[PDB]
């Protein structure tokens, strides 16, 4: 059939967050309180394209 | 009785099962066009039924 489209290395370059799972869970809540708009944006561009290449940026 | 009684009745005996015999031949052309196609309301073996879709929004967004 068709060619598969994939974004380039370069389009998955970002900083990530290198902590580990008890640092991430300790500071969970107050994550989840003041980071909300950019997750909640993002989860709901995630169930909506049902694709991982329409919710990089 | 009399040859008019018995004339015009076989005259209504023979287009009674001339029809018949005709609704006979167009009953079995019928019935190959809808087995052969199956867009008729007859042979319609069931399939699933998509009232049974869940459409909420699932624990994993791919899908």
């Amino acid at each position: 059939p068709g060619i598969v489209e994939l974004p380039s290395l370069e389009d998955l370059k970002v900083q990530e967050v290198k902590v580990s799972s008890s640092v991430l869970k300790a500071a969970a809540h107050h994550y989840g309180a003041q980071c909300d708009k950019p997750n909640k944006e993002f989860m709901l561009c995630r169930w909506e394209e049902k694709d991982p290449r329409r919710c990089l940026e | 009785d009399a040859p008019e009684k018995n004339y015009e009745r076989t005259m209504a005996i023979l287009q009674i099962e001339s029809e018949k015999a005709e609704l006979r031949l167009k009953e079995l052309e019928v019935r190959r066009l809808m087995r052969a196609k199956g867009d008729g309301p007859w042979f319609q073996y069931p399939t699933i039924d998509k009232a049974l879709i869940d459409h909420s929004p699932k624990a994993t967004p791919d899908n």
